[PDB]
């Protein structure tokens, strides 16, 4: 809708609540609002008042030591968009040290344009982790929310579910909650930044956040770009001018604000490019009749004066004060203590300056990576100097790698010396390149630039070592390179070789295990020169590695340290045959099949093509064919470095002193299977209850002939059948003429393995169980069984067969009456 | 460190 | 006298083609 | 004996062999002999000449690039003692770069008094490691023999054995050899430094090395202290004076050497304390009539001039040139590149100086530990200064800990500034203490002393943290201390606790695993103050540890870094009960005993008092008493950090900026055994072939009641006996009146465990083997065995007993004829 | 790290 | 709710006598 | 009379002119 | 400001009378 | 014409005036 | 000496004529 309320420039509230009563008819705030230091308050003093008309904060909102407020939604239930023209240590919402605050309640926010949110040190705060800040803010990695009750403890966040949308923040769909009875509004992604209505329809293109009617420029709650009489517009039409990047004013408003500073004590407003601007930039001037920035002839810059010479740049709210400057009166002390990348906002704020009268000092900055945000820095004058006569000071910059890019950039340092200490990713070649570009070569004294602190973590050796002769094997690499000599050859201590395995190609520079190399012996001729190399040994087959060679040297401060290094190249082992396929286990379900299970071996060696599984039926043992198991013995198997640096320099010092003192001037086809892409194989079509020979090989190459591994041997046996050992067929008798019974039966032709014994349980009626053992040779001798010398009567003969697996089934009792020779 | 036939494999490889 | 000195005591590379140039 | 030869002052031999012919009648050498740079020589040029008369070298012997000499024994076969008045980079025997030299041959040396021996870069040298240098030299750790053929290769040192004495150097008695046919002479230890003769008898007290007659002052080969006309003397009697600490000369020799310098161009000799000395020391002067050092009145010092202002001290041969000086004209650049402790020889040479006109500069010295060898250093003038206006320069001193001891020592620095860089065992408290003693407080500029390089490896925090409240447990320690605050309390980041186990008491300062401690919360009152502490957890029982706590702080260069630390105290865990005694194995030799073997458990927990071994006889199972094993089923068992530092300083910088912006001005007794001090125990007196319950406990405390560990359970069974399962006694029969045989026998009363079956193998004559099974309940039912319904005839009954162990022995065949009822 | 009854043994030991 | 948070997640010391002062 | 930083600065400065 | 008066250095009471006007 | 240090100094200086 | 002429710096030939008198 429209804006019911007055313009309301930003005031400051302190120590009693009477000046909070001036926010009745306020729709927007042009400025910052700081509700701070509220000591003699109660929770009964805050719930009886509300200001629901307020919609927009331009600069920031600050809360600092306010007692008794348990949620801020009693104050501001309709705060929509925080803009962020001026900031507060690059934040627009600082909530610091709230005692007796438990929840936020700020449900009507979904966009803050420029800045971040830092909430800390609230000792009773909950509902912090249940807000998805990714749809609230743009740079969501510059948030800093820590040290509250919601991360120290595990207070219960009661969420309204039975309705809130469940979004993701790391891996889980948890509901987005503000209070116990207010959901967080999440628009669909077709409404990108324009917002959605209550039914989820996208609003107008100049709407922002909330609209009562979708695709309506008159019904936006907050304008996105500019405001003119209830109509959100992308730009101001003439004669309306832009004002503070949020609204359209006319000529009389900027003229009256010019007259309220010209006839008073301030920001005397001008106009340029149809925008009511505080000051004219460089090349422009101020008239008397009209307020326009007409072009000033000649060199006519913007000159900004610093307060007492020094300005300490610490954040964006100090960087934005020097916006549009070209000539700096004094010295800049850039000290950004950070952890977040602030180079883009410092690029957008600074970089329009040309000349610095004092000195540029960088000190203790962690989060900078370059000093190229000064896009237009030409002349450092050094009229006011750092004590020690330095026009440039660089101490303890942790991640500073490059000063500038010297393909295009250039700097003219007039007076003063140079200073460099504790810059571990910065190199002396870059320091000497800035010394050659700036022309300050013979100006500083010795030990103004540090020699051992700089570049100790960055590999900037600035020489290339070409790998000359590389040959591979199964698990050994012959590495070679061209020989390099520093011009005192005894300062070369050897080669500092580094190795690592490489699953990828984007291996980082500078784990990372090490071997050390003896230096070569030169023969002072260029004929052979003894290309040094290293025989690399003890590797893994079919593994890409990461090989680079750095030169280990001896420091001398009259020159540089020294430097030569090689690029991180990769080498491939290719191999021939893999290792033993392990885990031999033999599972045999049923009687005609055996499944096989195994693990892959330790060498993949390229593609696992197939597993070469061999099987062949092993015959039974010869010694169990003839052994009498009716005899006794019937058991059958049921089947430091610096000391070495000092030693090398001690040898060089002794050769130095000795030369100074002395020289003075005056088949068989087994059944096998190509088992592709499976760790299991059923081997069916078998003989039941016999041994098998199982040979397993891991073949890494199939098509340009079969290369297979060394074999693994295991044996197996199936389960016995049910009726293989059961005696089938009737048992017939041959009763002889002298009471001799000769027994004929049909033996099992294909039993479980073999049957070693035939037990006979024969029972006369009126008698007990009598036993007689029939072995295999007893069966072959008597073609069955023979009974000799027995009592007359009717018998009941049951015969079981005892196999290698065990007993079979008993036969039926054959009733026969032998001759009594009495009756 | 290489005890075995990796030495005679290694001075196959250093001498080609 | 190289096989007890190029196992686990660990050794360099120059004596290997020096022994190769001594054998041939 | 005597000295046949002339005095022979030391000459220098170069490039041709004609000046080596002047050493014919030379017994001693007063000076140094340098045989160097011998290019056009052959081995045929050296074997035809010998100088066997030479006995003594005073200063040193130097060899440098001499070709063709394969052993030096052709030159000097009788060189005895190298003295070492003047040195050569603190050596007296430098053998450098001998080509075609294979062995030394210097068998007649056994004492060199002052200095060391450095032999290197001889490409064919052997017989190096077969010389025991411990009886040759005094400071044998300052030897440097490396990079020859005797350590690169394995050349055969042929030793004369069949005779050389085999002494020790690290652990082995190898023979001490010089050549292939010369042994090394080792005296017995009663001859301490006087030496022995050929039969091993000790010589005179003024003898040295070798004597022809033992306990004879006239028969010494070399004098120990002084020489006078064939008599080795301890001191020179009057009127003979001492000369060069080796011989006695008279007044006319020192007077003639005075006249050979006064009437010539030099070392004009004087006399003092009956010694012919080159120059008079401080407080003395020179007359005209007599040559004595009469006492000079007033302040009359020795003033030494340096060549062009700077003198570079590098070794003892440069330190000995400034002997006896008091006033130094210029600057001393002490640069000792070392690895050996040279503080005692620099103490004996320097330290007599009082005033230095220039500057004292220490640079890159590794082997110094203190700068207290200047015992008399008072005034550093600084008239000639180091560029940068420094009168003191200290760069890259690696092991320099103390400048001086300020309980006694004091230094007055007049002009010039101070400088300190890269001294990692040196502290800013010691630098500021030298600043307070020397009075150079407000003289140097800022960053003349480094702040982060100094003391980074040395714990010199200079504050004490008292451990307040220590309680122990089984494996947990409650550690506590008094709280410490740096005066900005947010700079305290926490406590940097270090822990290590301690088997000894002399645990070194600064492995060494780590846990980090959160800082305490102060409540701004001195009533309770919250003594921070740490609950130390997860330890080993009965283990002395090493606990000290260091404070982790934040750097600020306007003050010091910060410092507080605790002493390395020790704590004792004492424990209650040990762990499980592992490795349960049961070995049972014979039938009446079982031995037990076990390993000690993981907790010793003090004294292992005894192993509580319990044994009790477990009875047999009830279910095997009644089961019919004659039925089917007869199977029986046969029995980084800097990001967190930046985060803390970022929080402090945000609180800094917020306060700056806001605040503006206007039982049952089992048989057991106390098994002391043995891991084996035999348990005898047993029942044979039964199970036992074995309970083993590890008792760490016996006398103030029994504290024992948690038990370990294992079971065992003995071997069976031979005749326990053998059936003893005859087998008698009861033939009934209807051909029923009832069999009586005597059962085994105490068998191996139990007997489950009684097998009966009965054979009629003319028949085969017939089987009948008798179980235990069959035996109890029939009180033996009963046979019913059998054929008449004589039988042969053999009965075996099958036990839990197995079969016993068969009984005798009982021949009985049952009634036929036919004849 | 102490899963078990070493926690209740530990807050016997911190609270005497 | 302390026994799953002072095992292998590892925890500090202040909550232990805070729970001891909450129990007594 | 120590150094007053942090929350003790505002906690002691509140007791100055209450 | 306030921090270089009463955090780096020693603070008196009459300058806290002067400096509590931001509260007043 | 390089730098001449070590044993190459005396080995090249011997070939100067032989 | 010799080392600061012809090891740290570049050496000419006529100073080696001057400096080989220790050989000569
Ligand atoms: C706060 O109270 C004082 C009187 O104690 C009064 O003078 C002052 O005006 C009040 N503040 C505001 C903002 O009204
Ligand atoms: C809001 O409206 C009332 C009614 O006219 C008026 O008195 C009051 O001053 C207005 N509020 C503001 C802040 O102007
Ligand atoms: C959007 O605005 C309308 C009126 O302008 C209001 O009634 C409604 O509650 C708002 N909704 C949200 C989610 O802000
Ligand atoms: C802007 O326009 C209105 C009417 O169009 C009139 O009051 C005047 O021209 C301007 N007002 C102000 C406050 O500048
Ligand atoms: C700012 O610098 C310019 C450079 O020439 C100088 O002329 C001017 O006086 C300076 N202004 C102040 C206020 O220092
Ligand atoms: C400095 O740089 C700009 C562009 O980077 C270039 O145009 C200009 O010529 C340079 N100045 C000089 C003196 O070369
Ligand atoms: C035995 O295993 C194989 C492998 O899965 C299966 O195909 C077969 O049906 C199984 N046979 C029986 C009788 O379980
Ligand atoms: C196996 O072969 C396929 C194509 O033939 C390839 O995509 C795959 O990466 C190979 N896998 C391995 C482990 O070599
Ligand atoms: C070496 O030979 C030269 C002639 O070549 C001669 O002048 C010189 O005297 C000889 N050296 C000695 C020490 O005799
Ligand atoms: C050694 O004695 C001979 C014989 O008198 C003499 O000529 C020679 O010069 C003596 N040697 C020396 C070095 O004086
Ligand atoms: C060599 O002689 C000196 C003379 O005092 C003696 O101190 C030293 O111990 C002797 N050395 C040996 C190894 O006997
Ligand atoms: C000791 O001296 C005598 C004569 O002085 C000599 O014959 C003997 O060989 C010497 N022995 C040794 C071991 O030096
Ligand atoms: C030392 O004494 C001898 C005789 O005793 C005599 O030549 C003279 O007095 C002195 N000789 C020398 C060379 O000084
Ligand atoms: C050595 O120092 C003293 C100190 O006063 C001075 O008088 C003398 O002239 C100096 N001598 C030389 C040669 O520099
Ligand atoms: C300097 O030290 C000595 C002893 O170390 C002492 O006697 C003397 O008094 C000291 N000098 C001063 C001025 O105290
Ligand atoms: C069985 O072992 C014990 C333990 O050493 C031994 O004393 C005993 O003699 C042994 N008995 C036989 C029969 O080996
Ligand atoms: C066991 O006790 C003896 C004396 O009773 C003692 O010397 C020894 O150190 C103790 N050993 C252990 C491991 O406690």
């Amino acid at each position: 809708h429209l804006y019911p309320g007055e313009v309301c420039p930003g005031m400051d509230i302190r120590n009693n609540l009477t000046r909070l009563h001036e926010l009745e008819n306020c729709s927007v705030i042009e400025g910052h609002l700081q509700i701070l230091l509220m000591f003699k308050t109660r929770p009964e003093d805050f719930r009886d008042l509300s200001f629901p008309k307020l919609i927009m904060i331009t600069d920031y909102l600050l809360l600092f030591r306010v007692y008794g407020l348990e949620s801020l939604k009693d104050l501001f239930p309709n705060l929509t968009v925080i803009r962020g023209s001026r900031l507060f240590f690059n934040y627009a919402l600082v909530i610091f040290e709230m005692v007796h605050l438990k929840e936020l309640g700020l449900y009507n926010l979904m966009n803050i344009t420029r800045g971040s949110v830092r909430i800390e040190k609230n000792n009773e705060l909950c509902y912090l982790a249940t807000i998805d800040w990714s749809r609230i803010l743009d740079s969501v990695e510059d948030n800093y929310i820590v040290l509250n009750k919601d991360d120290n403890e595990e207070c219960g966040d009661i969420c309204p579910g039975t309705n809130c949308p469940a979004t993701v923040i790391n891996g889980q769909f948890v509901e987005r909650c503000w209070t116990h009875s207010h959901c967080q509004k999440v628009c669909p992604t077709i409404c990108k930044s324009h917002g959605c209505t209550a039914e989820g329809l996208c609003c107008h293109s100049e709407c922002l956040g909330n609209c009562s009617q979708p695709d309506d420029p008159t019904k936006c709650v907050a304008c996105r770009n500019f405001y003119l009489d209830g109509r959100c517009v992308e730009t101001c039409p003439p004669p309306y001018y832009h004002f503070q990047d949020w609204r359209c004013v006319n000529f009389s408003f900027c003229q009256d604000l010019h007259h309220k500073c010209k006839n008073s004590r301030c920001h005397q407003y001008v106009i340029h490019n149809n925008k009511c601007i505080p000051e004219c930039p460089s090349g422009y001037t101020m008239n008397s009749s009209n307020l326009l920035c007409t072009p000033c002839l000649g060199p006519c810059p913007k000159v900004c004066h610093l307060l007492e010479g020094e300005k300490t740049i610490d954040s964006v709210t100090s960087a934005q004060e020097l916006r549009g400057c070209t000539v700096i009166n004094g010295s800049l002390i850039i000290n950004i203590r950070g952890g977040n990348n602030l180079a883009a906002e410092l690029e957008a704020n600074l970089g329009l300056i040309e000349e610095i009268s004092g000195y540029l000092k960088i000190r203790r900055s962690y989060a900078l990576v370059s000093l190229s945000f000064f896009r237009k820095l030409r002349l450092i004058r050094g009229e006011t100097l750092e004590i020690g006569n330095y026009s440039f000071y660089a101490l303890d910059n942790q991640n500073l790698r490059q000063l500038w890019d010297w393909s295009k950039h250039n700097l003219t340092i007039t007076q003063g010396k140079l200073f460099f200490h504790y810059n571990p990713k910065l190199c002396l070649s870059e320091i000497h390149k800035m010394e050659e570009v700036s022309g300050t070569k013979g100006r500083q004294e010795r030990n103004d630039i540090a020699l051992k602190t700089n570049g100790d973590q960055a590999s900037c050796e600035n020489e290339l070592l070409k790998f000359s002769y590389i040959r591979t094997s199964f698990d050994k690499i012959l590495l070679r390179w061209e020989p390099y000599w520093p011009p005192d050859f005894r300062d070369l201590l050897g080669f500092m070789l580094f190795y690592k395995e490489a699953p990828y190609q984007n291996v980082t520079e500078f784990s990372w295990t090490v071997v050390d190399i003896d230096p070569p012996l030169r023969s002072n001729d260029p004929k052979s020169q003894n290309h040094p190399g290293w025989l690399m040994r003890g590797l893994k087959p079919w593994t890409q590695y990461a090989i680079f060679v750095k030169t280990l040297v001896t420091f001398s401060d009259e020159r540089r340290t020294y430097g030569a290094k090689s690029d991180i190249i990769y080498v491939q082992t290719d191999a021939t045959n893999p290792s033993v396929p392990l885990d031999p286990i033999s599972v045999s379900n049923s009687s005609s099949q055996i499944i096989l299970k195994w693990k892959p071996p330790s060498d993949p060696n390229g593609n696992i093509t197939h597993y070469l599984v061999f099987w062949e039926r092993q015959a039974e043992d010869s010694e169990l064919f003839e052994l009498d198991y009716c005899l006794k013995g019937l058991k059958l198997p049921s089947r430091q470095i610096l000391k070495e640096l000092e030693e090398s320099s001690f040898r060089k010092t002794f050769e130095d002193y000795l030369h100074n003192v002395v020289f003075v001037p005056r088949e068989e086809h087994r059944p096998f299977e190509k088992v592709v892409n499976k760790e299991s194989l059923v081997i069916s079509g078998l003989r039941h209850f016999t041994g098998y020979r199982i040979e397993l090989q891991a073949c890494n190459q199939d098509t340009p002939e079969e290369r297979c591994s060394v074999a693994a041997y295991v044996s197996a046996r199936t389960m016995p059948e049910a009726k293989a050992d059961d005696i089938v067929g009737p048992v017939t008798h041959e009763i002889f003429e002298n009471n001799v019974v000769h027994l004929m039966w049909q033996e099992p032709k294909e039993p479980n393995g073999l049957i070693v014994l035939y037990e006979v349980s024969y029972r006369r009626y009126g008698d007990e169980e009598l036993h007689l053992c029939v072995s295999r040779k007893h069966f072959a001798l008597e073609r069955g069984c023979r009974l000799r010398g027995l009592s007359p009567g009717n018998y009941s003969v049951r015969i079981r067969a005892t196999s290698l697996a065990g007993n079979g089934s008993w036969t039926e009792p054959t009733y026969f009456y032998v001759t009594d020779y009495l009756d | 460190h290489l005890c075995g036939s990796e030495l005679v494999e290694a001075l196959y490889l250093v001498c080609l | 006298g190289i096989v007890e000195q190029c196992c686990t005591s660990i050794c360099s590379l120059y004596q290997l083609e020096n022994y190769c140039h001594s054998l041939q």
